[PDB]
């Protein structure tokens, strides 16, 4: 394992490369959470130095587009709310793996290929950004966009914005919105953008921004390359452009994750994790047969809100075979998953029941 | 045999902006810490070639460099990660 995650469960990962780390299908557990030292990294450019942890209450946040600009440290952030919430935490990536099976002939695609774990659902505290605007007078009129920019020192000889991470989604989402400085009861990790990070609910990892040190309530998108052309969904072939839609809104999606491999005849616990990006999971079907046979699942724990995922799971009674395990979610909406999804040519959102089936052998 | 020098040059000179900035390979004594370590990647000659022409994140479509120079860059990386 790279050293700034030497603390991490180095069985528990796929060391895809430094910067990418999947978590592994059968590592999940069955609590919701997910162990932090479990949980996926996704780094888009180099990582910031231990020392900035140094002073975690003094890390500061410049808040802009707002009736009145201040720069705040989180030690001010702390007097002004409270707020904590479970989400999903998941790459726009993942999946890639299941994109990159259905390419022919001359078809090529780059990135990670994930397949299920570049996701994690994890518990979040800290301040809301509606406490921190109103505190700050309101937002600019006409304001239409919240933009968030990591903290990352970028080297020196390159132009900032083709790599710095700073993304906008809609102000719409200001209610929802925290600045964590906490993650599943623990001051937030360097590896997880401690000591602080904006955490967008519902929305891809890429929208969730590290160490941010800046946070703007804008007119316009930002112009960083990693919002203009970057996570963008587009067509094979062409090239990320501004008026294709970016990787903000989750769709549902579910995956199984118990039993991994091998199994006894007999009665066996099929479960998995679902959830519906920005609403509740409404239901799960389990098939067996890969598709041909359905059943209703049953949640299992308790419901950490909209933008969490359930565990579920089915008890099936089986004889000895090789069984194919697949998971079909519905949101409270009413929107299911796809056998398959449409292909797109960075490869994000992969949302399809079939492709990430598992393969039980009963014995 | 004799296109790897060539690879190397477009490597650490010839890109525009040039791989050693943003990448770490040992062989060319490159330590670019923003896209990952390629020896920790060990990517094969057909990966880098994608990357390098459909780009990816902050490495855009390729646009100024032809076929047998890509080639050589992708046969170059290919072979000496992780040496
Ligand atoms: C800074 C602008 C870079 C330049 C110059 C080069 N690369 Fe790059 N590269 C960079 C990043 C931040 C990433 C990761 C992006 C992501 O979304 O994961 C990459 C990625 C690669 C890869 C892996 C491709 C894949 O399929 O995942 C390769 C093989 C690669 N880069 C090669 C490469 C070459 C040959 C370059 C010179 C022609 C080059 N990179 C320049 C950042 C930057
Ligand atoms: N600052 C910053 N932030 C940030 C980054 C970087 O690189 N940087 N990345 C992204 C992404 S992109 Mo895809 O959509 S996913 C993702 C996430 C992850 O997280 P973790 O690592 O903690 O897991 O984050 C996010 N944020």
């Amino acid at each position: 394992l790279p050293d700034y995650v030497a603390w991490k469960d180095a069985d528990a990962l796929i060391v895809h490369s430094d910067k990418t780390l999947e978590t592994k299908r059968s590592e999940f557990g069955t609590s919701i959470i997910t162990p932090e030292e479990k949980l996926y990294i996704r780094n888009n450019v180099n990582t910031p130095p231990e020392s900035i942890l140094a002073d975690r209450d003094g890390w500061k946040v410049e808040i802009s587009g707002v009736k009145e600009p201040r720069t705040l440290t989180v030690a001010e952030l702390k007097t002004l709310g409270l707020v904590t919430a479970a989400t999903v935490l998941q790459c726009s990536g993942n999946g890639r793996k299941y994109f990159k099976d259905q390419l022919t002939g001359d078809q090529k695609m780059s990135g990670t290929p994930w397949t299920v774990g570049a996701a994690g659902c994890v518990i979040w505290s800290g301040v809301p950004l509606k406490a921190v605007v109103d505190a700050l007078g309101g937002p600019a009129e006409g304001a239409r966009f919240i933009t968030g920019t990591g903290g990352e020192e970028l080297p020196a000889g390159l132009d900032p914005k083709l790599l710095v991470v700073e993304r906008s989604v809609p102000i719409s989402n200001l209610d929802n919105v925290i600045l964590a400085w906490e993650m599943n009861g623990r001051p937030l990790s360097l590896a997880h953008g401690g000591p602080l990070r904006m955490v967008v609910p519902g929305y891809s990892g890429v929208n969730n921004i590290k160490y941010v040190k800046a946070v703007a309530m804008t007119e316009v998108e930002t112009d960083a390359k990693i919002q203009k052309t970057s996570y963008r969904v587009h067509a094979l072939g062409e090239k990320g452009s501004p008026d294709q839609p970016s990787v903000w809104e989750q769709p549902v999606k579910s995956w199984i994750t118990t039993p991994h491999e091998a199994a006894k005849a007999g009665q066996v616990q099929i479960a998995g994790v679902a959830f519906g990006g920005m609403n509740a999971c409404k239901s799960v079907e389990v098939s067996v047969d890969g598709g041909q046979t359905w059943q209703e699942a049953e949640f299992i724990g308790p419901d950490l809100g909209r933008f969490a995922w359930r565990v579920f799971a089915l008890s099936a009674d089986l004889a000895r075979g090789t069984y194919t395990l697949v998971s079909r979610a519905t949101d409270t909406e009413g929107n299911v998953q796809p056998e398959e999804t449409e292909m797109n040519g960075a490869g994000y959102g992969h949302n399809g029941w079939r492709a990430p089936a598992v393969k039980l052998t009963v014995a | 045999e004799d296109k790897l020098a060539l690879g190397r040059e477009i490597f650490l000179e010839r890109s525009e902006p040039q791989c050693a900035l943003c990448h770490t390979l040992a062989d060319a004594e490159a330590v670019g810490e923003v896209g990952p370590n390629l020896d920790e990647l060990k990517p094969d000659a057909e990966r880098v070639n994608t990357a390098v022409t459909n780009g990816i994140g902050p490495m855009p479509a390729n646009e100024i460099l032809t076929d047998e120079e890509i080639e050589a860059v992708a046969l170059y990386v290919s072979t000496v990660a992780g040496k």
